[PDB]
């Protein structure tokens, strides 16, 4: 949860 | 043994390089935008979690944003970039 794909 | 330096692409040779501030391997870049090298790609290219250096190939690319202040590639809340996975050349 620390980054997400965009 | 030409590198590349910013817009990346798969099948461009790059060269990475150790980033102490931001604790991880990233592409050597002309930009401010940060390419990470993928965890998973640091045993194929004989990596550990220091050489300085390695050139490499791009084989795939995530752009990604940090949801979290405290994240594992130290960047600020808010920030896009990528990461790459690559191979050895």
């Amino acid at each position: 949860s620390e980054f997400e794909v965009v | 043994e030409k590198i590349a330096i910013r817009d990346f692409q798969v099948g461009d040779l790059v060269l990475i390089i150790l980033d102490e501030r931001h604790d991880n391997y990233v592409l050597f870049t002309v930009s401010p935008t940060l390419y990470f090298l993928h965890s998973e790609s640091l045993p194929a290219l004989d990596l550990k979690p220091r050489r300085p250096w390695v050139l490499g190939k791009v084989m795939e690319k995530e752009y990604c944003q940090a949801k979290k202040a405290q994240n594992r590639f130290k960047v600020p809340l808010g920030t896009k970039f990528y990461r790459v996975k690559a191979v050895s050349w």
